[PDB]
């Protein structure tokens, strides 16, 4: 439920009005890469279903 | 005078495992030809079984920052934390980059590490970055330094994967500290050096130390 | 689902826009390999049938 | 960190074959606070 | 005072102060607690 | 009214600013001042071992 918050905060801040914004999207992915905790247990790589 | 890593040295990635509660130090190599993936080589033994360097061994072309690097590719210097490196194989003359084929089933965003014959693309190069925080972007990176390598092209860390029984090297976003260990710096002309091949020469050229020819009876020993 | 389903969005909405995608500016092509790795489109196809 | 900060800056226009004013006018600032900083080390050594 | 980096070692044994690195789940804690061991190499960063 | 004999023993005379002497309380920081060792706070488990 707070990932969902707080993933649809960052879908408002990278796409305005029909367009990405390439300058927050990009550091958006580096930030998740960095941490991939938020891409779920799911998609976590090793031992990932 | 504390060494600092230069461009055109020759380096050995090291990395370090915990195996059967026994420390082990690895370096990374390529065969190239016929294996472009890269591979492990222990080399703590060393004195009960001796290690093979020659295609462990690498040489640290350019070292850029990311803008120019951005240029360069829209087209001796001491390495500093943040910049971008690119490294060649002695023996192969190919370049260490990060494949997009993966091998590992257990981490499937992973990417397999191998050579690339050309240095044209992000690919083969990499970022360093300081292991621990005392060290800080913009300083001079100092021999037995530990360090992290991401790549350009990918954003994944040069990673030891253990999950396996097997250990394995691959590109993944899990990161594993590397010591960069040099070979040589410079070399004054003539003046033998380690690591190179070279002929025996009994008295003055005439006859030179060599073993039987193939099928031979002695068994080439 | 709703939490995947938002970092999907998210993600989506992070990809290029097609015009970068053409000029060919390698930014934006790390970014949709990234994403590509991330997501395999085998899912994506399988949660919509 | 200031002359990295320029050095990446001029790398970022170096394919550029002209200057805009807004990064003239960066330079300035970043020139200005240089030249600032420089005054303030030379003073520091200086006596000396 | 302040300047000289100084290494711990315990003279009998020989062994080098260190910190001992994270045992699993710490570093998901992220605790900024690393417990001190005595060890054979340690660390550049052994330095006090 | 009885006398005992007893010797002054010196411990220091005089220091040279910095320059660290013995028999001084003093902090030991792992790096650049930010952290320092120590040992857990009172009441702890590890009984401050």
């Amino acid at each position: 439920c707070g990932g969902e918050r707080y993933l649809d905060f960052l879908r408002f801040a990278v796409f305005v009005n029909g367009e990405s914004v390439e300058e927050n999207a990009n550091v958006v992915v580096r930030l998740l890469i960095r941490k991939p905790e938020c891409f779920g247990p799911a998609l976590r790589g090793e031992g990932g279903s | 005078e504390v060494q600092f890593l230069r461009t055109d040295d020759e380096v050995v990635l090291q990395c370090s495992a915990t195996v059967l509660k026994e420390q082990l130090k690895l370096c990374l190599a390529a065969e190239g030809f016929g294996n472009r993936l890269c591979f492990l080589e222990p080399t703590s033994n060393a004195q009960n079984v001796p290690p093979d360097l020659a295609i462990c061994c690498f040489t640290l072309e350019q070292s850029l920052s990311v803008r120019a690097l951005q240029e360069m590719l829209a087209n001796h210097r001491t390495l500093l934390y943040g910049h971008a490196i690119l490294l060649r194989h002695a023996h192969s003359r190919m370049y260490l980059s990060c494949l997009t084929t993966s091998r590992s089933m257990t981490d499937k965003l992973a990417f397999d590490v191998g050579l690339q014959e050309d240095a044209t693309g992000e690919a083969c190069w990499w970022t360093m970055h300081p292991a621990s925080k005392q060290r800080s972007e913009g300083e001079k990176v100092r021999v037995g330094d530990d360090l992290i390598l991401v790549s350009v092209s990918s954003e994944r860390y040069l990673h030891l994967s253990t999950a396996s029984g097997e250990l394995q090297v691959d590109a993944s976003f899990m990161q594993t500290l590397w010591n960069m260990n040099p070979i040589c710096s410079c070399c004054e002309e003539g003046y033998v050096t380690g690591g190179h091949v070279l002929r025996l020469f009994h008295g003055h050229m005439d006859e030179c130390l060599t073993i039987s020819a193939a099928d031979s009876d002695d068994q080439r020993r | 689902m709703s939490f995947y389903a938002a970092l999907i969005d998210l993600l989506g909405r992070c990809a290029p826009e097609m015009h970068l995608i053409q000029a060919g500016k390698g930014e934006a092509l790390r970014i949709r390999a990234i994403l590509r790795s991330l997501v395999p489109l085998d899912d994506l196809v399988g949660i919509i049938s | 960190r200031l002359q990295e900060s320029i050095s990446d800056f001029y790398w970022y226009y170096s394919g550029k074959d002209v200057i805009e004013e807004q990064g003239k006018r960066n330079f300035s600032k970043a020139m200005s606070v240089a030249k600032q900083v420089f005054n303030s080390l030379t003073e520091y050594i200086q006596g000396p | 005072y302040g300047e000289s980096l100084c290494f711990v070692q315990h003279v009998a044994s020989g062994l080098w102060l260190t910190y001992a690195a994270p045992d699993p789940k710490a570093l998901r804690l992220g605790v900024l607690k690393k417990k001190a061991i005595l060890h054979q190499e340690g660390h550049m960063d052994d330095a006090l």
